[PDB]
């Protein structure tokens, strides 16, 4: 364990001091790096000099030759140019040109763009693990298929299933499907990518299947990563008759996630947490099972579970006397997580349109009305029971 | 007045905006109807002495950079003032008094103070 | 030791001091130079260099008529679409360059030098392409029914043509794979595809459709094409319902877009030329969208159907499965895939991998009863009614 630790150390340090070592001295004694290392540095500055045009590495060709397209109107099938190196251009990396006659100079730059900006996202949650009370069976079981085969991945490949991935969460919405994702995200520490389902339908034609090539292809770069899907039960639900893309533009892009996703790709790494409302709702392309090996689907939360939670909130919120947390929930049916969340939220709110920055049992009762008529309304349902 | 004809003279100019400053002695600039372009920096303007989204001149054929403008050019400034906002106050509107109070609470209370 | 581990927390430091001398020598940011190739190719390079073969401009010949005051010219069609006239650079001949060949001219000096390899326009196509995966064997339940049947097809003339020619057998051309989603259309063509071993080369149509209405178009001719000229080459054509869709418009819409490539894919395959010995498999989302043309035989010889995957690939599935994991051996392995209802071949794997977690999870050299039990009662329930079939299947 320590033994090795020596070992790794052992490359390294012979690294940084190579480097240096070698410039200076070399150029000193005979002619070894000499003429030749002042030539690279040299040139290559001169060329570039000013300016500097900059392109997209679009392809290397094999003869010392590559597609480049600038960023002038232009594209180019340049030359190499003397002591620069063709397969130091990555694929992903954008290659800075001399803008007077087209070669690679060099790479100053990899450029960045807006659409890698969507798919990176930082979560730093209010509410976050511990602040989840009761129904403590559906953490585990998203835990199973989410956390133990990322951290330890030697296992799951090895034993000869491909890992299992990710989770389905659907039943009554509400229940805290969304706080769960950013939770369990916390503890496994894992790299957080949101991105909507509906935001990969867009005007723009074939931009539809990349970003979602995109989406995934971050993921896997970023390491350890689960990728929340929000609200992916959007593209089923709609069909948008807004998009100038089109029914062919849901068609493109629901077959590229599932491509991306295992596929003949079979990445790895990347789990997929989903979030639905129900997956009755959902398009059948997209769902079928081996692709996410468990779903869970949650009970109607009970007057049980809502306490834990609520003593959170109030931990959170003022403290007084006159928070009186048991008689909302008592009064409330066997109904989601949300509905706690919206009872504080609301509160606060109230007490502004007052003129106080009190929080007391009067607000409360106001917030217990409009919460529970939003939300699925409790004399309709009196009759049929 | 016989200088001004020497330095009038020139090859011609070009206006970009600086997109990002390196830390690599070079400043990242587009100009405004070609692509972008990476560039050395000037004696007069440097990566310290700049922020990036604001514009500067160039002197073309080399690109180096002239003055700076002091004044700030993004998308969204554009876009604020072509979409114009209204000139009529609530009051005007009124009437609907007991709308401007309910509207008032959700929308404007919580970004002018999220602190409360 | 001690001294040892001080230069861990050291070296990050040192590297980044050391940073603009590194990236002089080894290559990336300032001066990249590998040391290692451009150094070998620089007397090479210096050629190109000296001359204005830097630019070497993006295009494509038109026609190569050659016209009087500089006599060796060639009209042009630039990529971003303009014509030039150019000249020719010594170090080729007038022959090189052909008509409807791709070629490089210069931005500053227009003239070639040397033409641009032909055909290699799509590079949106080669961003999923992988050759030669496969999850593993074991997974697939190894020779099915449903494999077996593919290979007679597909493996054999790439193999050996020769075997076709003396029995004098016309040669092949299509499999039309189907099933709703999850009967492993994919999963077996990457069987036969390593098994055959011909270079292979899958690509999801998704990419093939791109920007506007005909660009996507020259992608789908030009790579077919250069499949075509290749020798012993199998192209597994991944999920067409993005080039392969329905064919109508109402004129409140229309599936144009995706017609302009489906029906480009089609007319490529044996071609209105005899047919080559290349094959050409198609997988598809529908077998309801299929236009007659894709099912002529000699572009499409037999149907498969991989749809819901045999009585004797289901049980085949769960063993040759359970034979590569550690699992307990006094469960009746095609009991569990029995039980398992209407299934998609997906779905059968779906119990060996609820089933292996919960032994994985325990950490156990097998796996128990209890574990077997939990997930297949759970399987028969949630995950048939939720799968793709159901309502795939009605429809198709």
């Amino acid at each position: 364990t320590q033994c090795r630790l020596k070992l790794l150390k052992l490359e390294r340090i012979k690294d940084y001091l190579l480097m240096e070592e070698e410039f200076i001295r070399n150029q000193e004694q005979m002619k070894p790096l000499e003429e030749k290392q002042e030539e690279e540095r040299s040139k290559v500055d001169d060329l570039r000099g000013t300016p500097m045009s900059v392109g997209t590495l679009e392809e290397i060709i094999d003869d010392n030759h590559a597609i480049v397209s600038t960023s002038v109107g232009s594209e180019h099938y340049v030359s190499i140019l003397s002591f620069v190196d063709k397969d130091l251009l990555e694929p992903g990396c954008s290659v800075l040109l001399n803008h007077k006659v087209h070669a690679v100079i060099g790479v100053l730059m990899d450029d960045t763009d807006p659409l890698v900006t969507v798919m990176k996202v930082e979560k730093a949650p209010q509410e976050t693990y511990a602040d989840i009370g009761g129904l403590d069976n559906q953490i585990q079981e998203i835990k199973e298929s989410v956390e133990l085969p990322l951290t330890h991945p030697e296992y799951y490949e090895e034993m000869g299933i491909k890992p299992p991935k990710g989770v389905i969460l659907y039943g009554p919405p509400g229940t805290g499907k969304t706080l769960l994702a950013k939770a369990v995200a916390n503890q496994t520490s894992a790299t957080f990518l949101r991105v909507v389902g509906s935001e990969l339908i867009q005007k723009y034609l074939g931009d539809g299947p990349k970003l979602v090539r995109e989406l995934f292809r971050v993921a896997e770069e970023h390491a350890p990563s689960i990728v929340f899907i929000d609200e992916i039960d959007a593209i089923g639900t709609k069909r948008y008759d807004s998009n100038s893309g089109g029914e062919r533009e849901i068609q493109r892009t629901m077959l590229e996630l599932l491509n991306q996703l295992d596929g003949f790709d079979s990445r790895g790494d990347v789990k997929v947490i989903m979030a639905t409302n129900r997956i009755e709702t959902l398009d059948p392309a997209l769902i079928r099972p081996g692709r996410i090996d468990r779903k869970i689907e949650f009970p109607l939360p009970d007057e049980k579970t809502k306490k834990r939670i609520f003593q959170i909130h109030t931990s959170r919120m003022t403290l007084a006397d006159d928070v009186t947390l048991d008689d909302l929930i008592m009064a409330k049916d066997d109904l989601s997580g949300a509905d706690i969340k919206a009872i504080c939220t609301e509160a606060g709110l109230m007490a502004l349109r007052e003129r106080r920055m009190k929080v007391t049992n009067e607000d409360f009762k106001k917030s217990k009305e409009n919460v529970l008529y939003k939300k699925q309304e409790g004399t309709p349902e009196g009759l049929y029971l | 007045l016989r200088e001004e004809l020497q330095l009038l003279q020139e090859q011609g100019s070009y206006v970009g905006e600086v997109v990002r400053a390196m830390d690599k002695k070079k400043v990242l600039v587009k100009v405004h109807p070609e692509g972008k372009f990476v560039v050395d920096v000037d004696k007069n303007i440097d990566i310290n002495d700049v922020t990036p989204n604001c514009r500067v001149a160039l002197r073309n054929d080399s690109y180096t950079l002239h003055k700076i403008l002091p004044n700030k050019v993004d998308p969204l400034v554009s876009l604020m003032m072509v979409e114009k906002v209204p000139d009529s106050t609530y009051e005007m509107i009124g009437g609907l008094d007991k709308q401007i109070k309910e509207i008032k609470e959700v929308i404007e209370l919580p970004v002018k103070h999220p602190e409360l | 030791q001690s001294t040892y581990s001080r230069q861990i927390k050291q070296v990050e430091d040192d590297i980044q001091q050391l940073l603009k001398k590194i990236n002089e020598l080894t290559g990336i940011k300032e001066s990249d130079t590998g040391l290692a190739p451009p150094a070998l190719w620089d007397l090479a390079a210096d050629k190109q260099t000296l001359q204005s073969e830097q630019p070497l401009q993006v295009a494509r010949c038109t026609k190569i008529i050659n016209a009087d005051s500089e006599d060796p010219k060639y009209i042009i069609n630039v990529k971003q679409f303009a014509k030039f006239v150019v000249d020719l650079s010594d170090q080729v001949a007038p022959t090189d360059i052909e008509e409807g060949m791709r070629v490089g001219v210069d931005r500053n000096k227009y003239q070639i030098h040397i033409p641009l390899p032909p055909k290699i326009d799509p590079t949106v196509t080669m961003m999923q392409v992988e050759e030669k995966p496969d999850v593993t064997y074991s997974d697939v339940g190894g020779c099915k029914e449903q494999i077996e049947k593919l290979r007679e097809v597909v493996e054999t003339p790439l193999l050996h043509p020769e075997r076709f020619v003396n029995l004098g057998i016309e040669p092949p051309k299509g499999v039309l794979l189907f099933g709703p989603p999850g009967t492993g259309k994919t999963l077996c063509a990457r069987a036969v595809a390593n098994r055959t071993d011909a270079c292979f080369i899958p690509v999801i149509g998704s990419e093939l459709v791109q920007k506007y209405v005909g660009e996507g178009a020259r992608m789908v001719r030009e790579l077919f094409e250069m499949a075509r000229t290749k020798k012993a080459c199998l192209i597994f054509f991944d999920e067409i319902d993005a080039i392969g869709g329905a064919r109508f418009d109402d004129g409140a819409g229309g599936d144009n877009e995706v017609q302009r490539t489906m029906l480009e894919l089609i007319n490529q395959l044996d071609g209105f030329d005899p047919r080559g010995n290349i094959k050409v498999l198609m997988a598809t989302n529908r077998p309801d969208t299929l236009d007659p043309a894709l099912m002529r035989p000699g572009r499409l010889d037999r149907k498969i159907e991989f749809s819901l995957p045999d009585l004797e690939g289901r049980t085949h599935i769960f063993k040759i499965h359970a034979r590569s994991m550690s699992v307990e051996r006094d469960i009746r392995f095609e009991l569990l895939a029995r039980l398992c209802p209407n299934s998609t071949g997906a779905e059968i794997r779906s119990v060996c991998t609820e089933a292996g977690m919960f032994a994985i999870r325990a950490r156990r050299k097998i796996a128990t009863e209890k574990d077997f039990l939990e997930a297949v009662n759970k399987v028969i329930k949630s995950y048939a009614k939720f799968s793709a079939t159901p309502r795939y299947m009605t429809y198709n």
